[PDB]
RNA sequence: AAACUUUCAACAACGGAUCUCUUGGUUCUGGCAUCGAUGAAGAACGCAGCGAAAUGCGAUAAGUAAUGUGAAUUGCAGAAUGUGAAUCAUCGAAUCUUUGAACGCACAUUGCGCCCGCCGGUAUUCCGGCGGGCAUGCCUGUUCGAGCGUCAU
RNA sequence: CGUGAGCCCGGGUCGAACGGCCUCUAGUGCAGAUCUUGGUGGUAGUAGCAAAUACUUCAAUGAGAACUUGAAGGACCGAAGUGGGGAAAGGUUCCAUGUGAACAGCGGUUGGACAUGGGUUAGUCGAUCCUAAGCCAUAGGGAAGUUCCGUUUCAAAGGGGC
RNA sequence: CCGGGACCGAGGACCGCGCUCUGCAAGGAUGCUGGCGUAAUGGUCACCAGCGACCCGUCUUGAAACACGGACCAAGGAGUCAAGGUUUUGCGCGAGUGUUUGGGUGUAAAACCCGCACGCGUAAUGAAAGUGAACGUAGGUGAGAGCUUCGGCGCAUCAUCGA
RNA sequence: UUGACCUCGGAUCAGGUAGGAGGACCCGCUGAACUUAAGCAUAUCAAUAAGCGGAGGAAAAGAAACCAACAGGGAUUGCCCUAGUAACGGCGAGUGAAGCGGCAACAGCUCAAAUUUGAAAGCUGGCUUCGGCCCGCGUUGUAAUUUGGAGAGGAUGCUUUGGGCGAGGCUCCUUCUGAGUUCCCUGGAACGGGACGCCACAGAGGGUGAGAGCCCCGUAUAGUUGGAAGCCAAGCCUGUGUAAAGCUCCUUCGACGAGUCGAGUAGUUUGGGAAUGCUGCUCAAAAUGGGAGGUAAAUUUCUUCUAAAGCUAAAUACCGGCCAGAGACCGAUAGCGCACAAGUAGAGUGAUCGAAAGAUGAAAAGCACUUUGAAAAGAGGGUUAAAUAGCACGUGAAAUUGUUGAAAGGGAAGCGCUUGUGACCAGACUUGCGCCCGGCGGAUCAUCCGGUGUUCUCACCGGUGCACUCCGCCGGGCUCAGGCCA
């Protein structure tokens, strides 16, 4: 299995410019930390849970928190983005618990938060006070505000007289007779209509 | 370059009756018509099988063996039978490993190569740095013509914490000749064992001395190695009751007689 | 290196189905014995159960969490209730868990 | 060891740039080192060579030969001297060619430009000193 | 015996290997984004006191201005040098022949024009020369128009 | 000295770098390929320098004269010429001085060679102007397009006078 | 048993076998003497003499012959690099292993550090749905190195019958 | 008759714009064959080369008519993995993605579909006294508002804003930077060897008559003169609400792109030859409608988005251009064809083809003068450290050639074994060791004492030795071992 058959030879790609490419993005990096201080350097990201079936146990940064969250944390829409929130309007909330832990991550982030005024000499009253805008500061977003918990913990201690009873009839012969069901939800349906027709007709 | 011996026109005359079916260059009016072109034995041809850039050039080794061979160079750099059998000039030096007080380096003590070198020589590395001084050699070869014109020996290497002893001691160290410095987190094994030789001669801080086994406790997913024999000394395992009381009684000597 | 080659020596004297659209996700199960079952207690903890100075509670295992999906059953298990909380699990293992004198929870 | 990346340690390139240079570099290649008596009257230790200048050979076969520079031939980076010559076949005088770090200068053909140099210098070396001590 | 042919040796020829050198290639890496109708890339013809080429330059022609440095250039000859040498560096001001996308029409021609001014030759009329103009497609506006296409009177 | 590939030394020439040992690395070892490039022999002072009738005397120049010049002779081309001029093509070969080597398959004082200078003058001779066979624009139509057809068209394509 | 001749002298304290036992011919040469002390011995080169001796490479078939290349000399001149397997060798760790995509750091293409994922391995079988490895000191029998308290226990591996 | 619209024209009208070059990388179009499949029309090479059009510093793509089927992710791009996997494939050679996941980098938006209708509120151009005024475009629609994340209408009570300085910092060219030419030897010349120093945040590199940290340029770090143009920025002055703007709730309303989607067919393309895209031809939509949900169809559901309009940095590429730094690369038949007046000289009608060719010496000091020659040159004599470096020029191999010396040769030479002759040579040897006497010159003889080190019992150092003891020398004598051939 060696796919050498067409002109390869003019499209080899060499990669003797890894170190200096990570020194141009380091380089690149000190840039926008300079430009963005005192400010992080990235944006907040909310906590979303991958899809398929594969990868649904382990937690990961999203894109941006919803509108809903955002309307549930007290932030507007057009403000959010100004003060370092990601914001994305396509996912929705389709459950209560990852909309919960994303309301709570807002309220930490605004809780932490330092605003200064736009006008030095007038802050207005949702400014930090300058007797408040002292104190030690984060720069990295993705450290600060990470995913702390990515899995569900692994091992639990319980006492022995909290040991559940289980299901009954057998773990394996529960998923067994889900498996039977769900292969046999259209049969009993047309024999239940059947059944309901033929008693209609004779009644 | 991939269109050298290539950028010519050039036809093989046939079979025939007077000359070999090179290919020759078209053409006339100059001394190149008529001349063999593409072949490797051809002058201003193509060379067989051309270099190429993707050659395998970098070596990957496994970092559990990096950090092995580390420590065995620094075990041996403990050892100072191996410290002259590695050509260094260690027969003043006061106790192998030398340690230095880390009063005399922190800060801006040897901050200066003048005061860098007093220091030196009082701990009894200048016979060291005098060999290295006077080893100095032109290259044999084209290395002259590639940038690398000389050739001298190795000095010692001065290992030291960053965090309590600064860094101005590199800048102090840098120009004596053949001096070299090292952070205590960062060793490097082409200084531990030049060569491949082992026993580089290690001027070490205390601050270094108390950081080692910080550094060799950090490192994640590696331990220190067990040794496949607990004693070295063969001469005295053989030599031990135990074994001499078992053996059986000798069947010969180191010389025989010729019976016939 | 081209020193040790051999050419140096030689100069001189030379069925079924197709599934369209597969989706390896949908049939990701890795699957582990109960025979391993108890390498995933923490070290400790697990010499603790072992010997017997933890009488009174019990070890609560979420392979999902390690990276399994399906509990099967080669080995045996020391007499020690454990729950194990599985997306599948097979006849025997769970047998065994029943007389080791756990149980196996279903999760999704 | 050089340290800035606009710092070229290339033997090609510098024998190049040092056959190849304009005249105004040359002028600042072709340098020559003041007696004891002048580094210790203007705080200079070297100056580039002019004619006019007086000057001592202290290398070669024509070394403690004194007298004044009477061209600087920066094409064969060459400096001639008075009485520093030889004969040919013919018995003409024709100059050797003198290297200016081969010579010391003695006495300076001094004017405003020269002045202005030589303070340049002396305070530069001044303020380097005072900020080092 | 010599000569001749061959062998061996020293010296001398022929030839340019070997060694040593390298203002050149080759490969990698880093940085940068900037050609042209305000006439480019390319071509031709010229320009130095004494040059054929390479280099630089354009009738202001191995160059002018300006800024800086600060005493050369050099093969010969001859001169200039504190607004100041230089085959110097820098470069923001200019000059920039005939061409070329090449644009009055042509061009295998140093051919033939048209409009408005100017200069010289006796010149309102004639003859030469010079200056500014006269290509095509398309956009916006202006102005002059055509059509029983069409409206009001 | 080594079985050997080779290694080491002495003598001569020479002028700026180079070697031993252990590892590392490769564009790493030649008698052949009618091999590539360059150089050099025997053949060999050989084959040959024999179409176009043909040369001789004296003097001068010069180191040197069959093939330079003057004179004196003898011949040839024989007007479809070995004559006098042009078109194409070449480009200074034209003229006058001077000349070592190289070139003129012998020589050479001579030369279309080499070096330095000079030489081409038009209202009337040609070009320039006209059209021929033919080619290229414009209107317009094709073609992904570089571009192709089209040369009187299915064009509001312009002159003059009061 | 007694003569005559040729070639050879390996080893390097003693040890052993022995005999004809003050010693020896018994597990390998010593003693005495002469000339010379240098080109005398020895070596290299040129040549003569006796004897010996086809011109190399290639191709072919079984082989020769045929055929092809080679005037001479110098320099150049042909199993290489990449990817992917496979067997063997060395090395690290080991039910784990792989830092180097990336991030941190740096005396800056080096060296040093970091971890989420992921790859391979830890489970197979079936077209698939799916199911998924202990009756027993992880079994019996015959061998089997090694150990043994000398009764036996029995590694690797092989053969066989079972689960 | 006079004028207005609409459409179409003219002008060397006023003001603009395009072409060509470059094309490494980028966006499209068009498009092979050698090759690999035994051959070969499927296929492969290859959706490649060549050909054509169009850009930039990047381009392109890009804010879902997406992926999915999950506890759901959430614009684009690229790397790692997915994965040589799903899949496609004569007679099989072969071909071959994607979602998830980790990372680099992240940034969102503009229109059409609404009546401002209590007031085209919009804009090009011309002239200006720079205040504006005109000629027009435009109602077949220029501003404000709205873009599905919504929004419009209400209700509600709070929040939001415009200008001007600005300390200081950053980017770029400029002035300046440490230390021996100390002494001796060799040498033509020290940069070599030796002695004594000094500097070093500089011992990188180059030059200078041979290997130079300190002779010269430079090199290192802090700064330090002078100038220009930008950017960032701690703070500080002021106007305050005519107007715009956000949040909350809601009866209601809530426009959303057509020869387009989709279907058939043909060609091409794809892993998508049952599930791909694109194009041509034919047919041709709808309003909880439409697209998708990788097996054709009907019925009932479900889940996701919202096409047929548009913009937008970064991470990504880069055999072209400009600037710079490097290498376990090549060292003049090598490395680019070109280290040189090389894309030159030369050749070809042309398209095009296309070389050879580096090195005197530190410095020309490139040979004065005499003499022989017509001259070229020669000989003396000079320069140089060297002419055994003479502009044929460093070194100067082999083939091949001349002279000198030796030898052999009656139709081949060359080669192996062994002598011989001639010529030319390397070794070896020259005496050493040990005793016995005699003569000298000295006390680093044995023992003891003290100190020191060690291997803890062995040594060294200072005193002591007084010459029958030790150590060298010089004469003899003796023994032994010594070279080559017998």
């Amino acid at each position: 299995n060696n796919h050498f058959r067409k002109h390869w030879q003019r499209r080899v790609r060499c990669h003797f410019d890894q170190p200096g490419k990570k020194v141009t993005r380091r380089l690149a990096r000190r840039a926008k930390a300079a430009a963005l201080a005192p400010r992080p350097v990235d944006k907040l990201r909310p906590i979303v849970r991958c899809p398929t079936v594969k990868y649904n146990r382990r937690t990961r940064l999203g894109r941006g928190f919803t509108l809903e969250e955002l309307k549930a944390a007290g932030i507007p829409r057009l403000l959010a983005p100004t003060i370092g929130i990601a914001v994305d309007h396509r996912r929705k909330n389709l459950s209560e618990e990852s909309l919960a832990a994303n309301v709570q991550r807002l309220k930490d982030y605004k809780a932490r938060l330092i605003l200064f005024p736009r006008k030095s000499n007038k802050p207005k009253k949702a400014d930090t006070p300058k007797d408040q805008q002292t104190a030690e500061t984060t720069t990295s977003l993705r450290t600060s505000f990470g995913v702390e918990q990515p899995l569900a913990p692994g091992f639990t201690e319980i006492s022995k007289s909290e040991i559940p009873a289980g299901i009954e009839g057998g773990a394996y012969r529960a998923l067994r007779k889900a498996r039977s069901d769900a292969r046999l939800v259209g049969v009993r349906e047309k024999r239940a209509k059947e059944k309901a027709e033929a008693e209609a007709n004779k009644k | 370059s991939e269109k050298a011996g290539h950028q010519t026109s050039a036809e093989s005359w046939g079979t025939g009756r007077a000359v070999a079916r090179i290919p020759r260059v078209s053409g006339g009016g100059t001394h190149r018509a008529g001349q063999g072109a593409f072949g490797n034995m051809c002058r201003s041809g193509r060379m067989f099988a051309p270099t190429k850039i993707w050659r395998k050039w970098h070596v990957k080794i496994n970092q559990g063996q990096k950090r092995f061979a580390t420590a065995s160079a620094l075990a041996a750099s403990a050892v100072a039978p191996l410290l002259m059998a590695r050509g260094h000039q260690v027969s003043t030096v006061p106790e192998v490993p030398l340690v230095v007080d880390s009063a005399a380096v922190a800060g801006d003590a040897v901050a200066k190569t003048a005061a860098a070198y007093k220091l030196l020589k009082a701990i009894g590395a200048g016979p060291d740095v005098e060999k290295v001084k006077k080893s100095k050699k032109l290259r044999a070869g084209k290395g002259k013509m590639r940038g690398r014109r000389h050739r001298q020996r190795r000095g010692p290497l001065i290992v030291y914490s960053p965090e309590h002893d600064g860094k101005e001691l590199v800048k102090g160290f840098r120009n004596i000749p053949g001096v070299e410095t090292c952070p205590v987190d960062a060793l490097n094994l082409l200084q531990l064992a030049p060569g491949g030789h082992l026993g580089r001669f290690i001027v070490w801080t205390s601050a270094a001395i108390k950081q080692l086994d910080a550094v060799y406790e950090s490192k994640k997913g590696f331990f220190l190695p067990a040794n496949i024999v607990s004693q070295a000394d063969l001469s005295r395992l053989i030599n031990s009751t135990e074994i001499q009381s078992v053996l059986r009684a000798p069947k010969g000597e180191a010389r025989t007689k010729r019976a016939c | 290196p081209t020193r040790f080659s051999k050419t140096r020596k030689h100069r001189g004297h030379v069925v079924g189905m197709r599934h369209f659209h597969l989706l390896r996700n949908h049939y990701w199960r890795p699957s582990i014995n109960i025979d391993k079952l108890w390498s995933l207690v923490p070290s400790d903890v697990r010499e603790q159960y072992l010997s017997g100075q933890k009488k009174d509670t019990a070890p609560v295992i979420d392979l999902l969490s390690h990276g399994y999906a399906k509990l099967l059953g080669k080995g045996r298990l020391p007499e020690i209730p454990v729950v194990v909380r599985a997306r599948y699990v097979s006849a025997e293992a769970e047998r065994k868990v029943k007389e080791a004198g756990g149980v196996v929870e279903l999760v999704a | 060891m050089k340290v800035r990346p606009t710092v070229s340690s290339s033997r090609r390139k510098a024998r190049k740039a040092h056959f190849s240079a304009p005249s105004s570099v040359r002028r600042v290649i072709m340098s020559a080192p003041l007696s004891k008596e002048l580094r210790e009257k203007y705080n200079v230790r070297s100056i580039p060579i002019r004619k006019g200048d007086e000057v001592q050979i202290v290398r070669g076969a024509h070394k403690d030969k004194e007298g004044k520079v009477t061209s600087v031939y920066r094409l064969k980076y060459v400096i001639h001297v008075e009485r520093v010559t030889r004969e040919k076949a013919t018995g003409q005088t024709v100059p050797i060619g003198i290297h200016p770090s081969n010579v010391v200068i003695t006495k300076l053909h001094l004017d405003k430009d020269r002045e202005n140099i030589l303070a340049r210098i002396k305070a530069g070396r001044e303020q380097v000193a005072k900020a080092k001590g």
